[PDB]
């Protein structure tokens, strides 16, 4: 369980690399 | 292996509230 | 102050650099040559000192014995006059070429040498330089087969020079060292043991240089080689660059892993040596206290002394277990079928091996820059620094700056075609 | 014909990335590293560093915590050799010599270069200059440095540098108690590099910060930023300048923004090329410093100088790094 | 939760627990080579073979060891008296006595 | 020392091969007198 | 006699730890000439499976061996010796030996991945043959005992470091805590065991090279000076032997 | 596992031919954004 | 504080007559030790030996005595062992091995007295760090 929670905290700052990446707030122009 | 289990809570914790709370704040602001 | 970089197209003043800095080189050469035999001690074992150009010039097996020293003052000093009269005699070149005026409008001129961006042009002029290497690599071959001979470290007793005999000229052979895996302890080009190789390995070269060099001349690159390159004057730069580089490393690590072109007497012992050498000077000190080697159980259950290799063979144990493909003169007569033969260890084993054992392991590639010997620990009173060491340390410094290089002039190269200028 | 579709793909903007040329190798290469590394993390079985027969296992199952370490170097026996996965046996025995450390530092500095590349790559198909390729260049040829030059120049990957926070530390301390490092202008350049870019890059964006243009839809309820688009750009360059130039002297400040943003990309960079250097030459023993000894010739009483209280450490590590697996006097590597 | 007769047994070490007939002599059946260099000429070959006719179980059996020279019997007697024996000690014996301890340098 | 007998110029060879670094020198002097550019 | 393979040809595949072969030829033969003179003897030694017998439902087993998988490397084999052949008062032959080589091979059992290192033995060896001299091939015969050590040191030091002849006396991570439990551990203990091994000749052959069989021991697994008990051991496999004295 | 070692050159070169062919080609060569020379 | 005579005024024979350096001299004892010596003699330490040092007192229980000049001398120009039974001649440097240790060939008598001068004089200045290197060990 010392584990686990290595681990669980681990899949989170990757799932927030894809969120991050591929569903960031665009960067534009029309301005 | 001996691990003090206060951490869990303490480790649990530490993840949620800041988080909770920001968690709070990205939807007021839309 | 990219001085260097306004004189690109004026290949008139580029002629004057060229052959000025081709003069240092040169220079150098007289300079160290001379500056060594000047500090220079007979019978000190030559890398005790701080020397690099006599080793090679011993290496050639110039002027020696039976691994020994210099029988023969002289040798060297040809080469440290020669050279440094070669500084003059092109000092005068790049300066004149230099500074007395441009190129490219004599017409006779024109047409002995041409212009950039010409493929067929630049194809000629780089076969002709390799018409040139083609033939030193083929002086090397001359001086070890009819002139007076090369260094073999190898069999027997002492190895002195030695004039070699029909080279190792297999076809296949010569380029199976080109296919072998570069790991543990096969490295390409490191490989080579036997100096008949060597010699073998520089014929075909040459021949392979010649054949090309006029094949150039003769043709310009098809249109694959033509879409692939560019042919900016920066871009050429960028290729030969980055292949001084590879070699850089090439030769670092050529250069501390040897092969008997590197003969360890004069450079001084491998890495490994050190360590091997290590383990088998204790065998025998302790063999002399009737210490039983084949039983011996070190605190790992591993046997102080020996012990096996994964493709199970024996191995002088301790750290020195990675060390175990290492090969020498010294160690060999003991090595046999299945690895090290413990008959031959405790009857057979002559003293003058002991000797060679406690020298190297003595002075062990290790030091630092006040030129300390051994471990990082030890009192200033012992002054070493492996030639190898000094070698393999600056040599592989320029070896990485310079591909620092090839990143720099061939990125520069793609802003010429159309980006950046 | 369909060769020519395939290229075209390759080479231009694909709403994620750019995986040109480079990347064909990066890629694939970068991602069996990652897996093969994530997993040998987390239950890799342990494995004997140095030829001994005693495992060290520093994985998340065999009992460790994130600091305690990770993937371990090969074996000292296989230590120089190629160890591959076919060239073995049984998978048990693999990862018992170390193999995950092979596999995965090669994958990753292939693909570690080729990451290089595909900057570079990138800048061709976008028209800009050639210099982040050059950046880049530093610490990877220190990773190199450490994880390849090093095991090659020392006879064994075994001690490479482990793939762990904690081992990280040990790396490090075994090897000035091996090489002597602090005292080795290679390494003292680096923290002058590094350091130095700690003070620039607070400098930079201090300044660049303070003389920020004052009056553009800023309040003191909201703070929005700028976008290209905007001329002016958002500082006042005169009043930086003018501030830093006020604070030292005149030539201290930097008069142009060239002068300003090379200084940022040269000062760190040059810096750690040398470390990288430092340690690929200490790779092949050219240890730093050492003014072990200064006397008094009156009797010759040796006066200790702060450096040897200095070797008083390094000393005594010396004598603990890898316990028990030497078994001649002097170690020599 | 334990008793003395476990207890003991395992409270003990093998090279402790000798530290008492040891330290004032030289041990004839197990301590290494190198501690025979702290007496006159004893070293280079005495101790070589001293070291390899063991175990003795009188100090002065060394004497019959055959092949011996005149003077080198005198010399052991001098010495004798530096001289013990003990029981052979596992341990230290089975891990070349002669060199395994620490080369001090 | 085997020069036998130029013996006489130790001291000239000893500080010889120096010079190629002293030529980046004069490089820069050159620069200064004409201005750096 | 010589044909030489080269150390340079074997370095290849790992021949040194498969001993020679003895392939065609089955002459039993070799003399009384020993009732007429003496010989010494140079035998390799070589494994092809390693056995632990490990199982703790006590009371209600018979027979419990595991296979197992080589973790240590063609390390195994590796046994060259020297020994001497005597007869005795009643027409067996005896076998005594000089180096007394030994080695370290780790082994993974299957079920618990639980790694066993076993030293393998042969140090101070004892060797016997049955009945007579008049035959040898025919019928095969050859065992006696071992003399088995420690996997480790006095001198090797653990984790902490604290061992028999040098490492600490304690734990010293935890100053104030309770010696008794830790005591297994802060001491540590030299064991020295049972030896047995028995052999079979399958072929002998011409007048140089002489013996070669099936090898079978069983020894005892590495219990590191005061930790878990010795799991038993068995080791199977083939040798080779040569002889000749005149 | 010699199965194995076969299988993964296969892999291992098959990229090779597309880094190699990806340069050498005669399609997309080395076209960049301000000027196509072809 | 200075280097005195007394230091220098060290033993020359078995039997109780003494000689007493020079400045000059000591000197040149270093420069040779460290000349054909240090490499495998570093601050009095064997390398090749551990268990044999170069220290006053185990010179003097070695057959024949070395816990003077005179011994010393012969030393270098011959081997002995610790016992004085083997002749070490193709072991270890001797004048009488000039043919094999080159860097014995130059040395001279003057030259030997004066290394000998260097491993007498040193242990008064170092005391026990000469011996088994304490500030080095
Ligand atoms: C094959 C050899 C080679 C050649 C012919 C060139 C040629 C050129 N380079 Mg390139 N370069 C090379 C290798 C080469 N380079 C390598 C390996 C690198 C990587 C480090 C670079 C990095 C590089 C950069 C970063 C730049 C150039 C530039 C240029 C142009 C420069 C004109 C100039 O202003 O010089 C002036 C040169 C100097 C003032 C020399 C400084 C040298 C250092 C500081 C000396 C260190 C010596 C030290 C004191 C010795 C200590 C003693 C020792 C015993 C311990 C010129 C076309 C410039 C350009 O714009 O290109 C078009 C440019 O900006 N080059
Ligand atoms: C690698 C060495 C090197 C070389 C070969 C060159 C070469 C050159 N540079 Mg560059 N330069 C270098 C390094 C180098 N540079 C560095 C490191 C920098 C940065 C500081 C510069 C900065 C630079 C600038 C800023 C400029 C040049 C220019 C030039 C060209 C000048 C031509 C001339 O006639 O000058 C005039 C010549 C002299 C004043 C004479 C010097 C005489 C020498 C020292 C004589 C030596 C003695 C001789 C061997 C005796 C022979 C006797 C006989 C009997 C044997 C020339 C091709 C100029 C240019 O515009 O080129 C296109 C220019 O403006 N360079
Ligand atoms: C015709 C073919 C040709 C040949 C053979 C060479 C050969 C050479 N070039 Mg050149 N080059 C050529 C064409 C050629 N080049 C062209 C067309 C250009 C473009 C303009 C260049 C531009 C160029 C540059 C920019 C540089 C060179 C350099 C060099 C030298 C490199 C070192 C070497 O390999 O030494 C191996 C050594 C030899 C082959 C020894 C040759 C000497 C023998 C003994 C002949 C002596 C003959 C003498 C003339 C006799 C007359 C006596 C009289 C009393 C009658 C080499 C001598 C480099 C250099 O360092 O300059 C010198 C250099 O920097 N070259
Ligand atoms: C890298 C290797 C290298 C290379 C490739 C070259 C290459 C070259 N060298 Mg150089 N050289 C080198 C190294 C090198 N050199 C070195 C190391 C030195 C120093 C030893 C020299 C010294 C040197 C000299 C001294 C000369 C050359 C010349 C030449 C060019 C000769 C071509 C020819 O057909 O001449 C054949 C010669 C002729 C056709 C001469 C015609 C004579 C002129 C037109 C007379 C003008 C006088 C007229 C009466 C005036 C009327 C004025 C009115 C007011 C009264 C050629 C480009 C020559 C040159 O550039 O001159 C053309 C030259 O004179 N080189
Ligand atoms: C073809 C490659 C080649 C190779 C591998 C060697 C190798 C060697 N040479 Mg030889 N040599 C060569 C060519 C070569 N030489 C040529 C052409 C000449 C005439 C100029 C000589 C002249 C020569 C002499 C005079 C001597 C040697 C000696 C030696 C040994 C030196 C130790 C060393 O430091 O090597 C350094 C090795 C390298 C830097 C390896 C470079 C590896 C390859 C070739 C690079 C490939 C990249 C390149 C960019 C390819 C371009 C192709 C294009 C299609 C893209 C070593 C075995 C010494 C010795 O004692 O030997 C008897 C010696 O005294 N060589
Ligand atoms: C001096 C070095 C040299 C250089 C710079 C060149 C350069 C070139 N050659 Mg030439 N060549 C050389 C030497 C050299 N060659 C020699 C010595 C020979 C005789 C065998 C040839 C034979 C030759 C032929 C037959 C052809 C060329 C062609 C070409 C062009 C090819 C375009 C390309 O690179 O495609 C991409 C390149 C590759 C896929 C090859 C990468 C090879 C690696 C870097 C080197 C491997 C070297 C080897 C293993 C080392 C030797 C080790 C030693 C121990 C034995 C290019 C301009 C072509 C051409 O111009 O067409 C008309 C062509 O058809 N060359
Ligand atoms: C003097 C001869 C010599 C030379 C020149 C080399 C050279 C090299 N060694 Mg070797 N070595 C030698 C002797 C030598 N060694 C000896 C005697 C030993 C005995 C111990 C070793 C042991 C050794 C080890 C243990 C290791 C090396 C490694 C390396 C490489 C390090 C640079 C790099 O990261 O490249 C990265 C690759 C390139 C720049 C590719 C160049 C080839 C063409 C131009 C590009 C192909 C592109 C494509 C993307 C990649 C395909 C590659 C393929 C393997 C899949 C370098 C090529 C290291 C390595 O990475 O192994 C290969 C390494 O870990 N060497
Ligand atoms: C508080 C005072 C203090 C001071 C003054 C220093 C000073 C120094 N330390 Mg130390 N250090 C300190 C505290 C201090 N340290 C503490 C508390 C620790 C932790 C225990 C350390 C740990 C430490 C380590 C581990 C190391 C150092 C090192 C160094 C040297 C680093 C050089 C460097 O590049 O720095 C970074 C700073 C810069 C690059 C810039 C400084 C600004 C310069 C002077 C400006 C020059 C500009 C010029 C005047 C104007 C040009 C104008 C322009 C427009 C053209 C330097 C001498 C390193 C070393 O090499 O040791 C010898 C090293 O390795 N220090
Ligand atoms: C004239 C001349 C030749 C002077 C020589 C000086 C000299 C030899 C000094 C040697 C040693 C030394 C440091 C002595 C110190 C004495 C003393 C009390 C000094 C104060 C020193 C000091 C604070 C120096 C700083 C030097 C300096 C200006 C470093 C560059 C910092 C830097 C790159 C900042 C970033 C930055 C700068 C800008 O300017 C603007 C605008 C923006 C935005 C910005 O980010
Ligand atoms: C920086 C620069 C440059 C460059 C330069 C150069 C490149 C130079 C070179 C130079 C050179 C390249 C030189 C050379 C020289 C030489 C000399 C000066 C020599 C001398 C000699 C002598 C004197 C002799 C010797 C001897 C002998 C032989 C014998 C014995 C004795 C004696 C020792 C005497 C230029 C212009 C581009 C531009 C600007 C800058
Ligand atoms: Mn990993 O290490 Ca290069 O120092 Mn000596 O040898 Mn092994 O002991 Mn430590
Ligand atoms: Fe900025």
């Amino acid at each position: 369980m010392e584990t686990i929670t290595y681990v669980f905290i681990f899949a989170c700052i990757i799932a927030l690399f894809f969120f991050a990446i591929f569903f960031r707030e665009p960067p534009r122009i029309t301005k | 292996m001996e691990v003090n289990q206060l951490g869990l809570i303490a480790t649990a914790l530490f993840v949620l509230v800041p988080s909770v709370f920001l968690i709070i704040l990205y939807v007021q602001t839309e | 102050w990219a001085g260097n970089a306004r004189l690109i197209n004026l290949s008139g003043k580029l002629l004057g650099a060229h052959v000025a800095h081709a003069g240092l080189i040169v220079f150098w050469a007289g300079a160290m040559t001379l500056f060594e035999l000047a500090h220079f001690i007979p019978e000190k074992p030559m890398y005790e000192q701080g020397l690099i150009l006599i080793p090679h010039i011993a290496t050639l097996g110039w002027g020696v014995g039976p691994g020994g020293e210099v029988v023969d003052t002289f040798p060297f000093f040809v080469v440290g006059v020669v050279h440094l009269i070669s500084s003059a005699v092109l000092g005068f070149g790049g300066v004149y070429h230099a500074i007395r005026g441009p190129e490219t409008l004599e017409e006779y001129s024109s047409f002995f040498g041409y212009d950039w961006k010409d493929k067929n042009k630049m194809t000629t002029i780089l076969g002709f330089h390799l018409i040139v290497l083609g033939i030193g690599a083929l002086l090397l071959v001359a001086k070890a087969m009819f002139f007076g001979g090369l260094y073999d470290t190898w069999a027997p007793g002492g190895g002195d020079v030695r004039v070699i005999t029909n080279p190792t000229l297999d076809p296949r052979v010569i380029f199976g060292y080109l296919l072998k895996s570069p790991f543990g302890g096969e490295g390409w080009i490191v490989s080579v043991n036997n100096l008949e190789d060597v010699v073998g390995g520089h014929i075909w070269i040459g021949l392979i240089c010649i054949a090309g060099g006029i094949w150039h001349i003769l043709t310009t690159p098809f249109g694959w080689a033509r879409r692939a390159f560019i042919w900016s004057g920066e871009a050429y730069l960028s290729y030969s660059l980055g292949a001084l580089s590879m070699m850089g490393f090439i030769a670092t690590c050529f250069v501390w892993f040897n092969n008997t072109v590197y003969p360890s007497e004069f450079y001084g012992p491998t890495g490994p040596e050190a360590s091997q050498a290590q383990a088998m000077t204790f065998l025998i000190r302790d063999q002399k206290l009737g210490a039983n080697v084949g039983s011996a159980q070190g605190p790992t259950g591993l046997g102080k002394y020996l012990m096996r290799s994964p493709t199970g063979e024996i191995i002088f144990g301790g750290e020195t277990m990675r060390f175990w493909d290492f090969r020498g003169p010294w160690l060999e007569p003991l090595r046999g079928p299945n690895g090290l033969d413990l008959n031959k260890i405790k009857n057979d084993i002559q003293p003058w091996q002991e000797r060679r054992a406690a020298e190297y392991m003595t002075h062990a590639p290790l030091g630092s820059l006040n030129s300390v010997g051994g471990v990082a620990t030890e009192i200033n009173s012992v002054n070493f620094v492996s030639p190898r060491s000094w070698l393999a340390t600056s040599h592989f410094v320029l070896a990485f700056f310079f591909l620092v290089g090839h990143l720099w002039h061939a990125g520069r190269a793609r802003a010429a075609a159309a980006g950046f200028e | 014909n369909l060769w020519e579709r395939f290229c075209n793909w390759v080479t231009s903007t694909d709403n994620r990335l750019y995986v040109g040329w480079f990347g064909v190798i990066m890629i694939p290469t970068l991602l069996a590293a990652t897996i093969c590394f994530v997993i040998a993390f987390i239950a890799a079985p342990p494995v004997d560093i140095d030829g001994i027969r005693e495992p060290v296992s520093g994985s998340l199952l065999y009992g460790n915590n994130i600091i305690t370490g990770a993937v371990v170097p090969s074996s000292n026996a296989i230590g120089l050799h190629f160890y591959p996965i076919w060239e073995a046996a049984s998978l048990d025995e693999w990862l018992y010599n170390g193999g995950p450390y092979q596999l995965i530092i090669f994958h990753f500095l292939l693909g570690a270069s080729c990451y290089m590349g595909r900057q570079w790559e990138l800048s061709y198909r976008l028209g800009m200059r050639p210099w982040i390729c050059v950046a880049y260049s530093a610490p990877l040829a220190s990773a190199f440095a450490v994880f390849l030059i090093y095991p090659i120049g020392q006879g064994s990957f075994s001690d490479g540098m482990p793939l762990g926070i904690s081992g990280t530390f040990n790396f490090m301390i075994v090897f000035q108690a091996e090489h002597n490092i602090l005292m080795h202008p290679f390494h003292q350049l680096g923290v002058a590099g590094v350091f130095g870019g700690a003070l620039f890059c607070a400098m930079h964006g201090s300044l660049v910060t303070s003389s920020l243009i004052r009056e553009t839809t800023e309040t003191e309820s909201a703070n929005y930023g700028y976008k290209f688009g905007q001329e002016e750009e958002t500082y006042n360059i005169v009043a930086a300048h003018g501030y830093f130039g006020r604070l030292i002297f005149q030539y201290a400040s930097f008069n142009n923004s060239r002068s300003l943003h090379f200084f940022l990309a040269a000062w760190p960079v040059v810096g750690v090329w040398f470390t990288a250097l430092g340690i690929s030459t200490m790779a092949f023993n050219l240890n730093g410093f050492n003014f072990n000894h200064s006397v008094i010739d009156a009797k010759g009483n040796v006066i200790n100088t702060w450096a040897d209280i200095i070797n008083r450490a390094n000393l005594g590590m010396e004598v603990m790094h890898e316990r028990n697996a030497h078994n001649f006097p002097l170690d020599l590597a | 939760a334990a008793t003395a007769s476990t207890e003991e047994e395992l409270v003990n070490v093998v090279d402790e627990k000798l530290g008492t007939a040891y330290g004032e002599k030289i041990d004839l059946n197990n301590t290494n080579i190198a501690a025979f260099i702290q007496y006159r000429g004893l070293y280079p070959t005495l101790a070589k073979l001293i070291v390899k006719n063991a175990p003795y179980e009188s100090v002065e059996d060394v004497l019959n060891i055959p092949g011996l020279t005149e003077r080198q019997k005198q010399i052991l007697r001098e010495n004798l008296e530096h001289f013990t024996v003990t029981e052979v000690e596992t341990a230290l014996v089975e891990g070349g006595d002669r060199y395994n301890n620490g080369l001090y340098k | 020392k085997l020069p036998e007998a130029y013996a006489i110029f130790d001291p000239l060879v000893d500080v010889l091969p120096v010079i190629p670094v002293l030529f980046l020198a004069l490089a820069f002097v050159w620069q200064a007198a004409v201005g750096f550019r | 006699a010589k044909q030489t393979l080269t150390y340079d040809d074997i370095v290849g595949t790992g021949l040194a730890n498969k001993c020679p072969t003895l392939d065609d030829t089955a002459r039993g033969a070799y003399p009384i000439d020993s009732s007429q003179t003496y010989r010494i003897a140079r035998l390799c030694l070589q494994p092809t499976t390693f056995l632990v017998k490990e199982e703790p439902k006590n009371k209600r087993q018979e027979a419990e061996f595991v296979p197992t998988k080589l973790v240590t490397r063609e390390t195994t084999s590796l046994d060259q010796i020297q020994g001497e052949l005597k007869v005795n008062s009643d027409g067996s032959l005896t076998f005594v030996e000089e180096d007394g080589i030994d080695f370290q091979p780790v082994t993974v059992q299957m079920a618990g991945g639980e790694r066993i290192p076993l030293l393998f033995t042969v140090k101070n060896l004892v060797a016997s043959t049955q009945p007579n001299v008049t035959s040898i091939t025919t019928s095969t015969d050859f065992k006696g005992e071992f003399n088995v050590p420690s996997y480790r040191t006095a001198n090797f030091l653990d984790p902490k470091g604290r061992g028999l002849a040098s490492g600490y006396d304690s734990a010293i991570a935890l100053p104030q805590a309770k010696e008794e439990e830790l005591a297994r551990a802060n001491v540590k203990r030299f064991s020295l065991t049972k030896g047995q091994i028995s052999l079979n000749v399958a072929k002998v052959d011409g007048r140089t090279g002489e013996i070669a069989g099936t090898f079978e021991s069983e020894q005892l697994s590495d219990d590191d000076m005061g930790a878990h008990e010795p799991h038993e051991v068995k080791i199977q496999g083939v040798f080779y032997a040569s002889i000749e004295p005149a | 596992m010699e199965t194995l070692k076969i299988t993964v050159y296969i892999v291992v070169t098959f990229f090779v031919l597309l880094f190699v062919f990806g340069f050498l080609s005669g399609d997309p060569a080395r076209n960049p954004k301000r000027k196509d020379l072809e | 504080a200075e280097l005195t005579p007394e230091v220098l005024t060290v033993p020359l024979n078995s039997e109780g007559k003494t000689i007493t350096l020079t400045e000059k001299q000591y000197l040149e004892g270093k420069r040779l030790f460290q000349y054909a010596c240090a490499s495998c003699h570093v601050g009095g330490i064997t390398k090749t030996n551990p268990s044999l040092d170069l220290r006053t007192e185990t010179l003097a229980l070695a057959t024949p005595p070395r816990d003077n000049i005179e011994g010393l001398v012969d030393y270098m120009k011959n081997p002995t062992t610790y016992d004085g039974e083997q002749e070490i001649a193709e072991v270890h440097p001797s004048l009488r091995s000039a043919d094999i240790f080159p860097k014995m060939r130059n040395l001279t008598e003057k030259d030997l007295v004066a290394i000998a001068g260097h491993i007498l004089v040193e242990p008064k200045i170092l005391g026990d760090k000469w011996g088994g290197g304490k500030v080095y060990y």
